């Protein structure tokens, strides 16, 4: 299935985990950050079924399972689940022993230190994988854009990082991570899809509201403009298929929901939106940084997709930033993938066979040995 | 329970309390003795500054 | 009223166990420059004795 | 590369570092006098990067390094990164090497034994230049200016020496040296700047106000009278644009850090400032010296560049100096770039060919022979 | 209302305002300098709610509120809020009206000329003071530490101000602004402690770390052995009671966060820490002065509060500073409240009842007199 002894890599979201080997561009496949359960009394007798489901089982079978996420805002806490979803990624989509290969996975530099410890505990004691490496998502997207300097939100399922990265540096006192990511713009949706009339809150339901979010929402140019006619007219709303042959219409609820990127107290939090901690990662650095970060935003992961997010972004920073300056977005077609393919490009480059936790050194050192050897 | 807590409560105020009293006079103690030290070494400090004075002489 | 006394002699516990631990704290301080006062009355002596014998010398 | 073992000049301060070949009318390269290195932790890895980085290398990826000067009020403290800069400078810019060329180096003659010693050394040994010379600032300000008598006052970055010579002899008795000097006043406008709402204390906040106090700064003919009108009126000030697109003006500032030079009180410094140093240096020479002097007022050096100085010079000593006899200044467009110009023409001379030391006296006497060959 | 027409004092920091009448020997109240704005929609009615909340209301109140600061490292920026404090603190709490009496405000010299003009407007416009006086910091402090001579570190929660003073006399040219404070110690240590597991990202978060901050944390006289340890052991983790009930726990991170002040690396500041900062303002005072500011380091304001940094100051001073002299660290219990005290003091001289601008003074020459007769 695969020719060559090279290294896996693994972007594990709260949302999905994206896999495949160094060298791509792109995962193998896309497994859900899922473990699935029965909630119902089976009846039949020898008609297989399950105990539990695993990744893209867990949602093929979920019109009568229960979905459990084992990532939340970022980290693993329900580690158990995570193995099962690696030892099927692994071997039966990658078709792959990672005994036989060396792993990379990642995280964001503000998420709390348990999940790097945790994931390559997995990695060595329950795979056998002759070394790991945890990286950083940001570091991911500036390869795969082909930047050794930028600002980089990478949108993820559970957190935003917002990270400033100058000439290969990290500037950490500069970094604003965010609490609000996909699964809360899910949630408002959730909500607002309730004003309208249509109840979600089982699983499924819960699955159609994102599978909603993906295929109808935006996030508009100028707000007030778009809501001035989005609210007074059916031109502007799109309907959706509901699996059972209904359909939901949608109309400005369609861009307030993301929205909530540039408006972050729609869920109750308080932020002045992505443009503030772009704004800032930029503004907290050095003046002969920012003339380089500010020529270089980068969007990767998911929510970048949206219409009118990197024209309202250029255009957000832009308006707080002096004037004679460029601010200038770099949003590449790799959308919701490039921090994948940056795994890719990080896994397989010479200048980072040295960076490698060897199964040597974590078997003398244990887990804690990712926050010394990583970065 | 509450009066258990009361007396409890109280017993802290009182634990807490006469604690902290014993701490004033450990602490009045230690800043005497610091004081008596203080002044000691600074007893010292004024001969040695009196030495330094002789010694420059 | 006894868990309105509660809260309030909890309180007091908790005043008190803030003066304690600020006592405590101070106490330490005090202490630890006691210590370090005592390490320097005597070097200080030592050095009362030092001087003396520079003089002497 | 060139067709004679012609001498290499290089003129080394606290500011920048001016080279090129004797012979010439004009350095073929200059370099900040800087090495600096990263305050920040690399996260990308295969980016180059280096430990340190010297000259126009370090100011060019300043933005996160912190940029040290070997070179302090005249004197090498340094000499590792001079040993760097050196080499740079004739490696990498002028692209030649000193192994087959004789190297004036210069310096203030009572700057400490150790500048002039440690320079040599340098040379004979990390670079085993075939001969060496340092020179004195006054005598190749008076080679470029056509003098063999007048005061030369050198109010460049590092000190202000101020020596008066006659006939092209030293009159030492007369040398009224003072610590004050242009990176005084960098430092005082750093300070009044952040008076202004625009704070400078970094390295790169430094770069910048040296920057703006080149373009912008000057020290006028009367200070209270120039004061009066820019500290009441907006019709005085200049902006400046800085690297982030922030826009900084400066008003009454502009003069006040610069006036330093006539008052050093302005800084804490307890000095009659230059132009009464300058006078003294005539008055303290025999009185059939004087007159020779005051019709010379040689102005070389850093600062000289400022407008009003060459007129304020002369107007302050002319108001010292008695009546009757007329008081001159010479201020040619070769100030400042007045000690490279005279190292050229110095090292050129066929009676000064009697004045190199050679690396034969070298290795019998050591370092220490510049204090019995050069002055 | 009082037996005398005494000044009010004012000390209104970047974290909090201490404030009582002249002649006291403590400030009758301390607020936050803080205003609190609702971040929510209202759905009772009748229910009172503020449009903002001051001081003690705005964090009583702040479960839903949006804390702000007026003073930004020194510098009020937002005047309406700090009237509305003033007119609490005065009217609420010292149940006297400034009307009746002249009020003393402090601020650093060093701070940009907007704050006490506008410090000095607020009390004659909006409160109709008969009389004004802007205060130096390191005055105050040393009248209150009894001090003429000496260096005040007053570490607070917006700038360092590190100025010497001699026999009564400021040496300015050797103080030194330094960006290092209390408010950068607390978005530290919110930042490690989200490493833990326990992020801190909102206003009510940063509130508790700073609480955190103020009762758990200490800087140590030797934090390389104390980091050894608390790093290794749980023994040495203090636990902490958040609001909730919930318990989080520290360990090195309780050094971690004060070390910043002699590590500002830790928070991406270009500087060699307070002990070097304070070292530095010595050694550029004249030889005869250095002296007796090595053997009089007075501490002031904030964060000279934590355990081991009298010693830890007076070890890295003595380490800086030359053999056979006496280095000594006065940390009077006037600690933090020493700016106010010095107020109290001050306002209160017989050789100060000169130093007030009238409520006429100030008509006929507008807010700018400020800079003639206060200093």
């Amino acid at each position: 299935d695969e020719d060559e002894t090279t290294a896996l890599v693994c972007d594990n979201g709260s949302g999905l985990v994206k896999a495949g080997f160094a060298g791509d561009d792109a995962p193998r496949a896309v497994f859900p950050s899922i473990v699935g359960r029965p909630r119902h009394q089976g009846v039949m007798v020898g008609m297989g079924q399950k105990d539990s489901y695993v990744g893209d089982e867990a949602q093929s079978k979920r019109g009568i399972l229960t979905l459990k996420y084992p990532i939340e805002h970022g980290i693993i806490t329900n580690w158990d689940d995570m193995e099962k979803i690696w030892h099927h990624t692994f071997y039966n989509e990658l078709r792959v022993a990672p005994e036989e290969h060396p792993t990379l996975l990642t995280e964001a530099p503000l998420n709390p230190k348990a999940n790097r410890e945790k994931m390559t505990q997995i990695m060595f004691e329950t795979f056998n994988v002759p070394a790991m490496y945890v990286a950083i998502q940001a570091v991911l997207s500036l390869y795969a854009s082909g930047r050794t300097t930028g600002i980089v939100l990478d949108s993820g399922d559970g957190v935003t990082h917002n990270v400033p990265i100058y000439e290969g540096y990290a500037l950490p006192h500069a970094i604003m991570r965010l609490d609000l990511a996909g699964r809360d713009l899910t949630d408002y949706l959730m909500k607002i899809l309730t004003e309208r009339g249509y109840s979600f809150v089982t699983t499924a339901e819960r699955e159609i509201v994102r599978d909603i979010k993906e295929k109808l929402c935006y996030v508009a140019l100028d707000f007030e403009n778009e809501m001035a006619t989005a609210a007074s007219s059916s031109s502007l709303e799109k309907s959706y298929e509901l699996p059972d042959g209904q359909v939901i219409t949608i109309g400005n609820e369609r861009f307030r929901c993301p929205e909530t990127l540039f408006q972050p107290s729609f869920i109750g939090m308080e932020s002045a939106g992505i443009h503030e901690t772009t704004y800032n990662s930029i503004m907290k650095c050095d003046i002969d940084i920012r003339k380089d970060l500010y020529a270089n935003n980068v969007m990767s992961g998911g929510t970048t997709m949206y219409p009118g997010i990197a024209d309202r972004m250029q255009k957000e920073i832009t308006a707080l930033a002096p004037s004679t300056m460029k601010i200038k977005i770099i949003a590449p077609p790799e959308r919701k993938y490039s921090v994948w393919i940056g795994g890719s490009i990080l896994a397989s480059l010479s200048t980072f066979q040295q960076m490698w936790i060897t199964k040597q050194e974590y078997d003398e050192a244990g887990p804690s040995i990712v926050h010394r050897k990583c970065f | 329970i509450i009066e258990s807590d009361l007396e409890r409560a109280e017993e802290r105020a009182e634990l807490s309390e006469g604690k902290c009293a014993e701490l004033e006079e450990e602490l009045k103690t230690v800043t005497n003795n610091l004081k008596s030290l203080e002044a000691q070494a600074e007893k010292y400090s004024q001969k040695e500054d009196r030495y330094e004075e002789e010694i420059k002489v």
